[PDB]
RNA sequence: UGCAGAUCUUGGUUGGCGUAGCAAAGAUCUAACGGAAUAUUUUUAAAUGCAACGUUGGAUACUGGAGCGGGGAAGG
RNA sequence: CGAGUAAAAGAUUAUCCGCGCAAAGCGGAGGCAGUCCGUUUUUUUCUGGGUCUGCCGUUGGGUGGCAUGUGCUUGGCGCU
RNA sequence: UGUCCCUCUCCAAACGAGAGUACAUGCAUGGGCUGGCAUGAGCGGCACGCUCGGGGCUCGAGGGGCACCGUCCCGAGGCGCUGAACCUUGAUGCUUGGAAUUUCAUGCUCAGGGACUUU
């Protein structure tokens, strides 16, 4: 009964848009969906968002993770344990499991500048497997990289 | 803030330039969707009915829901099966009847366009509704001007003018619990003073043996509603995808818009028309104010005054700003690494 | 040989009240193992089993030889 | 269950609307068949097609206005 | 049919309460913009480096030490690559809707879950 597929008001407008785009000067700059460096007018953005099934139990996720905007003012003697915290949940919201581990690589990296001197960035591997109802856990590691710059999100 | 030239006979400004710092406003044109109609009575007004408009948008509609996405909007649904029917038409007529015989004040209602207001900060989708009085003219006049504004746009420009004065209606910036100190100015006490200093020191007498309503307490302070008199309009700009150089004045020819180098901070850009008003205005960026006509008399030589502005300052206020334009700080630098990368 | 009070005696119970607080001596983190203390659902995974404990390896940090070092008297 | 409108104005508010002074007076209103109930004045309902306006949601089409991606005014199509 | 709780934002905020959003450029990461500081590490000395495939440029040091005159080394600082390098939204700057020999680009969502409403 929710199906309401409709997605015709689209397919109106578009038609009607380009019906009277004859004219002496057009103006109207990015009215016509003909533009460049531009959104597509009359439907948002996430109905463009490529649907497929439940992605597989095990995956692999490379991600960077900004922490000095999640440590600002925060009272020094505290900054590495709450780094800690913030990236298991970080990381725990993405892939929706509660069993996260921190492993060694990468509790040392946090650690390495003492309690006060937590780095700004990092950039952690995140692997997800299952086990025997089905119980999911996730390891997150360290990957060293000499800069920070043109790196995003991955999936293996 | 700006530069001017003021006219002032008997003064030591006389002729000469100021600077003086303003406000931008931004004001999207609303829409009109009802009318209402009060009458009179010993114990008050009361209102008679209301007229609705026939087609009325989503962000208008999206006001009577806490849950838009996840409801069934049936909102004005039933209504609008109805009114165009010969019955609803004769409804319609005998409302508007009861208008003419028996109103003493008219009014519409209006709504914010959320929409064309494409505003990354502002969160709020749905529209803002408030009631706007008609002045002027009989009761039939006035009900003639509503009908004709039904399912309309009203831009700003039609309703106030360059020049004028205006009254602002607004909600102040919040601070929380506070002490007496910060919250009523009281005097801070000596350092030797056990127990604290920053406090009240009798807070009343033996008799009577109570404390007043005139005394000094902590309390919530900020957030208040305010109504503030006589602020200048000193220009209405138009939307800049129609005219771009809305920033460009007679005496400054450097072609520029109203929003400063990297943007208003914590708002963003000006995209519609804009109001700029002498001096400040209550609350924070990104609230919604309410402007109306003059209350107290307009007959002052500071009231009366033409304005004729000079220069518009339009630099970073991240920083110290010292250029106007991209154009001219790219003038200072030479091409920089990176454009030699480019190239 | 008769109790309502003597800032009466001895027991018990009581609002205040899950309240006031449990704030000197800088500080802990991670994986594996142990443990009844879990990964506890019938009426996919998160939104329905939280929180906390000891040992070992690794990390971080403190005492800084007038020492939370190693030995004695008095006392126990 | 203990009933008071800073409301309307009539077969005791029932038994239609519009104009009009609680006037004078003057305008508009679809029809046919069953059923089911009924103490009369063209009795109440419920039912069925045949149908004609105003009007929905529509199939597309072209004219246009508004601040120009979102909805309207037109003008037809077949649909309640 | 609707309201609230969990998850998300901050014009609000001691806790409640509020403004909002309900697959949304919503969130995340990156790129540009706007700003802050003031020229990174490394390498080098008339060219085989730097600057305007070939042509024009331009290139320090108080001193000291080996090895029969130059050559090879130690040396704070200085010069070139270099208005470099780093930081820039987070209790919460801008940009995916004016134009521009350039300003935005990817990734994640996969029937949201629960309580009550006698309606
Ligand atoms: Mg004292
Ligand atoms: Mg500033
Ligand atoms: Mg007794
Ligand atoms: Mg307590
Ligand atoms: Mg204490
Ligand atoms: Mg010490
Ligand atoms: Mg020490
Ligand atoms: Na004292
Ligand atoms: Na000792």
């Amino acid at each position: 009964a929710a199906e309401a597929r409709k997605s015709r008001d689209d397919r109106r407008w578009k038609r009607v848009l380009a019906k009277m785009d004859p004219e002496k000067r057009k103006k109207y700059h990015g009215v016509g969906n003909t533009a460049e460096h531009s959104r597509v007018r009359g439907c948002t953005r996430a109905s463009l968002f490529k649907r497929t099934g439940r992605k597989p139990d095990n995956i692999v996720m490379e991600a960077s993770i900004h922490l000095s905007k999640l440590l600002k003012k925060r009272t020094f003697h505290k900054r590495a344990p709450i780094a800690i915290k913030r990236i298991r949940s970080f990381v725990g919201k993405l892939m929706k499991t509660k069993d996260n581990r921190i492993d060694a690589s990468l509790n040392t990296f946090i650690w390495h500048k003492g309690v006060k001197g937590v780095p700004g960035r990092v950039r952690v591997r995140v692997e997800r497997k299952s086990e025997t109802r089905k119980h999911f856990y996730t390891v997150i590691s360290h990957i060293p990289v000499p800069s920070f710059k043109n790196l995003t999100t991955k999936v293996i | 803030h700006i530069v001017r030239d003021v006219d002032r006979p008997g003064s030591k400004v006389n002729k000469k330039e100021v600077v003086e710092p303003v406000t931008i406003l931004e004001a999207p044109p609303m829409v009109v969707v009802g009318i209402v109609g009060y009458r009179q009575t010993p114990v008050g007004h009361k209102t008679i009915g209301t007229v609705w408009a026939h087609h009325t948008s989503v962000e208008f509609r999206r006001r009577f829901y806490k849950n838009w996405k996840q409801s069934a909007q049936l909102a004005f649904t039933k209504r609008k099966q109805f009114a165009r029917t010969t019955e609803g038409r004769l409804a319609e007529a005998r409302t508007l009847k009861a208008f003419e015989k028996k109103a003493d004040i008219i009014r519409v209602v209006a709504h914010t366009q959320l929409r064309k207001l494409r505003n990354n900060r502002v969160g709020v989708k749905k529209a803002h509704v408030s009631e706007i009085q008609i002045n002027g003219g009989t009761i039939a006049q006035k009900i003639e001007l509503a009908k004709s504004l039904l399912e309309k746009e009203v831009r700003i420009d039609s309703v106030f003018q360059q020049s004028e004065a205006c009254d602002v209606c607004a909600v102040t910036k919040g601070h929380g619990f506070t002490g007496v100190v910060k919250r009523w100015g009281v005097a801070c006490l000596p350092r030797k003073t056990h127990r604290g200093l920053r406090k009240v020191a009798c807070i009343g007498a033996w008799h009577p043996s109570r404390v007043m309503y005139t005394v000094a307490r902590a309390g919530q302070h900020g957030y208040h509603h305010r109504t503030h008199l006589n602020k200048k309009i000193y220009q209405l700009g138009r939307a800049v995808s129609m005219e771009p150089n809305q920033a460009t004045t007679a005496y400054d020819l450097t072609a520029k818009t109203i929003t400063p180098m990297g943007g208003f901070v914590g708002y963003g850009t000006v995209r519609n028309d804009y109001v700029m008003l002498k001096g400040s205005v209550a609350g924070p960026r990104r609230r919604v104010i309410t402007l109306r006509r003059p209350m107290a008399p307009q007959t002052s030589r500071k009231l009366t005054e033409k304005i004729t502005l000079k220069f518009i300052d339009t630099s970073s206020k991240i920083g110290h700003g010292r250029f106007q334009t991209k154009k001219e700080k790219s003038q200072w630098y030479g091409p920089l690494k990176k454009d030699r990368i480019r190239r």
